RNA sequence: GAUCAAAAAGACAUACAUAAAGACCAGGC
């Protein structure tokens, strides 16, 4: 084998795709009989279906030379031999981190930038909407590193890997924050066993997926599936189909409609992987075989990658569940699954077949002077690739990946990362204290249409996220200590909010169970996203979404974040419909005034807080001709009915200009409260006063 | 039970501390090593009331400090076996919650629970619940508590309780 | 498929605790 005649190592990767799959997507009727069942076939030599007979004994001879070789004499040739070896893993926590990198570049970001079929971006950054992905066998998620550091926050993942050696190492996410992640192991969630092969681990992970997309599934699945076959390298297809069909069922389980899939695949020689490489074909827009140059080029790994998830593919995904029901229930037979689609159906699409047939036989050519190099590289310890420091670098430059060391985060101070994330802002914004709502200071209320409320359940804070458990509060004087928070819960690095603590009691009385949870009121930077600037109601779509992101819904011994039922002035009536009195543990039986949230959970309310959202000289008007809401500029006279940049409140303004109704004794706002102290506003004196002033 | 007594001091004073502000420093350096020590005759010391007398400072032969005696007022904090006391379980620990009454910690043996509480480790945050729910008894709960028996080791006291007495248990 | 560590200056690791007691004998000022 002459190795030397192979091209230049570049940067530069070539992609041929498939053709348009232009036949229907198989029904229910059609696969009915699709499913063979034959004798559990162990022999790779023969599968020549899809691969010249000369090529593939030629690869497997080439493979069998290196079974009487030490592993680390090996190893150090083809560290040589390999142009692409210096890039490795760079500051990510591992090289397949890398191989993201590399793929999301040559797909044109269709996996952090996912599009419409006219070309628009599914997800803004500056809009309410995260990007949800998938990333399933992947312990320990380096895959997932890059991509939670490429999107930062804006992005939410869920995790399905088997517990053990290879369990997602969340700890070790330096680049990116692990907060954002989200591991579910099947069937009892955190406690699950993360068998992908297993129905039940694919069931309650395909439920808890769809719930936390908003039954719309993740934009994207990622699968990095594979497992030790040491002194069987030749059978690595064959014992791995069921990890390959079991990874192409969960894309077509969760993978939203436009969404797309990329799989970890190896030979592809069987007629049961190309059966289920063509149900791909069928259910997605766009289909690839490639390998990445940050796989290594004497290895069968290459990487199945699908575009556009078309509708209809319901049946196609209840046959993958029962051939996989199968195939559990043959584990330990001389029986097996050997096709998935008749072979006369595949080899009738002549132009899935040339492309299958070259894909395999091009693969098996640079695999086999990739062999023969290593091989040579072992006979000769002289020979080295002396461009891989090069070829390092142009990579990096291409992917627009920093080369830099993985370094741990730094750890910073609390209070050293806080003047970090406030730029240079004034210390003294962070201190002011509300103004309360009085008989004397109702009038600043007005413009009505100007404020927004919250119910308030304890003394407002800021917090602090420095990743995972390193959460620290702070009561916005200069002479306060950064506390950390005793409570089970976790966030991304480079957070920081404006929140409260909040215990939620369940049920009353003696029965009655009480969780504290963590209530943000509004937000300022999260991930390293600055927020502050944004309009009151658009940071606080930013800070709904982030609630979610950090959310761990496998965890229920996990301290809750939420974010604060915002109102607006002009219907704080609604507010008033949700206080309830109830028997609280230890209050001698005398019923206490509660506030219930979205969930059957409540908490004894403080008061309210009036927050402005419009900055000066704007306000907000109620057009009684064009029945919309307006802008009106008290300085220069104009008015629009779209937001003005400069009417927007920033978090300064908004944390400033903002009032509070305490709810004290002697204040009525729920009609069983007597008596009322006459020198403090009743919810009739505050509704009253907004009613008059919303004409 | 919480007292206010009169209690005696020794104040040390190394040579540093003379000069103008002497009788200022006896009272800072005084509340600075009572607060919060506590003993086995009379307990956690809560905090000093007021200082009702100074002593004339005699030098020590011998070493540099000089001991002026002080007389002052103060709170102090000593359980007693039997006495019924409100504690918060911090730690629903499944051998016993942990309840810390005030400043002083108290462990109330599952043993001494009825037996209709039955512990919950599956619950969502742990709690010994009576067997149908009932009472959670979790965190942050206040419970009634009988001190069975006291110890103080390395100047501070911790107890030991029990709920098997009738009105017992949740308020 | 992912990953693939070298033994951290030893301080009688410290009281040099060999220094039996007990006795008689010799000498010193
Ligand atoms: P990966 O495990 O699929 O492949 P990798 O990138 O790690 O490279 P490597 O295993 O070292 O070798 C590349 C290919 O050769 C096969 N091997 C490895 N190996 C130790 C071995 C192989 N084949 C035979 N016949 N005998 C052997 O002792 C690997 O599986 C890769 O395909
Ligand atoms: C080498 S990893 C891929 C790397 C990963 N993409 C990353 O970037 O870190 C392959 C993973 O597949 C997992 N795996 C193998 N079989 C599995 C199964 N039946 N169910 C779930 N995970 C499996 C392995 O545990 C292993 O962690």
């Amino acid at each position: 084998v002459d190795w030397r005649d192979e091209p230049e190592p570049s940067a530069c990767e070539q992609v041929s795709w498939f053709p348009e799959c232009t036949t229907e997507i198989p029904d229910t009727q059609e696969m009915s009989d699709w499913m063979v069942v034959g004798k559990r076939k162990m022999i790779i030599e023969d599968e020549t279906e899809f691969c010249g007979e000369e090529l593939l004994h030629s690869v497997l001879q080439c493979k069998s030379v290196f079974d009487v070789l030490d592993g680390e004499e090996m190893r150090r040739a083809r560290t040589r031999a390999n142009p692409y070896e210096m890039i490795r893993g760079v500051f990510f926590l591992n090289r397949a981190a890398m191989k993201m990198a590399n793929m999301d570049f040559v797909f044109d970001r269709m996996f952090t930038n996912p599009r419409d079929s006219y070309g628009k971006p599914l997800v803004k950054d500056r809009e309410a909407e995260l990007l949800y992905f998938a990333d399933v066998c992947a312990g320990p998620g380096g895959f997932s590193e890059y991509v939670l550091w490429r999107k930062k926050w804006h992005a939410k993942g869920f995790g399905m890997t088997l517990k053990g050696p290879n369990d997602f190492k969340l700890e070790d996410f330096y680049s990116a924050s692990s907060e954002l992640f989200e591991p579910y192991y099947g069937e009892g969630g955190i406690d699950g066993d993360g068998d992908i092969t297993r129905p039940e681990n694919i069931s309650a992970f395909r439920n808890f997926v769809l719930d936390n997309t908003d039954r719309k599934g993740v934009h994207f699945l990622m699968a990095d599936g594979g497992f030790s076959v040491e002194g069987q390298e030749n059978l690595q297809e064959i014992l791995s189909k069921q990890l390959l069909l079991c990874q192409f069922l969960m894309a077509l389980s969760i993978v939203r409609t436009g969404g797309h899939f990329i799989c970890k695949t190896f030979d592809l020689f069987t007629p049961f992987s190309v059966g289920l490489v063509y149900l791909l074909y069928c259910c997605f827009e766009r289909v690839c075989l490639f390998k990445p140059i940050t796989s290594r080029p004497a290895n069968s790994e290459r990487y199945v990658v699908c575009k556009g998830l078309k509708v209809g593919i319901d049946d196609v995904r209840d046959y993958l569940f029962a051939v996989n029901i199968k195939l559990n229930q043959l584990r330990n037979t001389d029986s097996d699954v050997n096709l998935v689609v008749p072979l006369e159906v595949i080899k009738g699409d002549h132009e899935f077949t040339d492309y299958m047939i070259r894909s395999n036989e091009s693969h098996c050519s640079l695999q086999i002077k990739a062999l023969a190099k290593i091989h040579a590289f072992v006979q000769d310890t002289t020979l080295s690739e002396p461009r891989q420091a090069e070829i390092r670098k142009e990579c990096l430059r291409l992917w627009g990946i920093p080369d830099q060391a993985r370094v741990a985060p730094s750890s910073s101070d609390p209070k050293s990362k806080f003047f970090e994330l406030i730029q240079g802002t004034e210390i003294d914004i962070f201190s002011y204290k509300p103004t309360l709502l009085t008989s004397k200071t109702l009038e600043k209320i007005r413009p009505v249409f100007d404020y927004r409320c919250m119910v308030s359940g304890s003394e407002q804070k800021f917090l602090i996220g420095l990743g995972k458990s390193q959460i620290y509060t702070w009561d916005g004087r200069q002479s306060d200590r950064w506390i950390k928070l005793d409570l089970k819960t976790e966030l991304p690095r480079d957070t920081l909010l404006s929140v409260e603590i909040v215990h939620e009691l369940k049920g009353e009385g003696k029965a009655q169970r009480k969780i504290s949870a963590i209530h943000i009121l509004d937000v300022l930077v999260l991930n390293g996203t600055d927020v502050r600037e944004q309009h009151f109601n658009q940071r606080i779509q930013l800070a709904e979404k982030f609630v979610k992101a950090v959310s761990k819904p496998s965890r229920p011994d996990m301290n809750p974040i939420r974010v604060k039922e915002v109102y607006r002035l002009e219907e704080m009536e609604k507010i008033f419909v949700r206080l309830e009195m109830k028997i609280i543990k230890g209050s001698s039986g005398t019923p206490k005034l509660s506030y219930t949230g979205r969930d059957d959970r409540h908490f004894v309310p403080m008061g309210l807080y009036i927050v402005r959202t419009v900055n000066e000289p704007w306000t907000m008007g109620f057009s009684k001709s064009f029945k919309k809401k307006f802008f009106y500029n008290k300085k220069t006279k104009d008015s629009t009915f779209d937001l003005p940049a400069d009417s927007i409140a920033p978090f300064h303004i908004c944390y400033y200009g903002r009032l509070f109704w305490e709810w004290g004794d002697g204040i009525r706002v729920h009609d069983s409260q007597k008596p009322q102290d006459q020198d403090k506003l009743s919810k009739e004196d505050v509704l009253s006063f907004i009613q008059m002033h919303r004409a | 039970m919480f007292y206010h007594i009169s209690l005696e001091h020794e104040i040390l004073l190394h040579p540093r501390y003379f000069g103008p502000n002497l009788l200022n420093t006896v009272k800072q350096k005084l509340f600075t090593e009572v607060e919060g020590t506590c003993t086995g005759k009379y307990g956690f010391v809560i905090a000093v009331t007021t200082i009702d007398n100074i002593g004339a400072g005699v030098i020590q032969p011998g070493r540099g400090f000089v001991l002026y005696p002080v007389k002052y007022k103060a709170i102090v904090f000593r359980p007693f076996k039997g006495e019924v006391v409100d504690a918060v379980v911090t730690q629903v620990n499944k051998v016993g919650l942990f309840t810390e009454i005030g400043p002083m910690s108290c462990f109330i043996s599952r043993h001494s629970i009825p037996s209709e509480m039955e512990f919950d480790p599956n619950s969502n945050p742990p709690c010994y619940k009576t067997m149908d729910e009932d009472i959670v008894i979790q965190q942050d709960d206040e419970i009634r508590l009988k001190i069975v028996g006291t110890r103080v080791d390395k100047n501070d006291i911790f107890a030991i309780g029990s709920l098997m007495d009738d009105y017992l248990g949740l308020v």
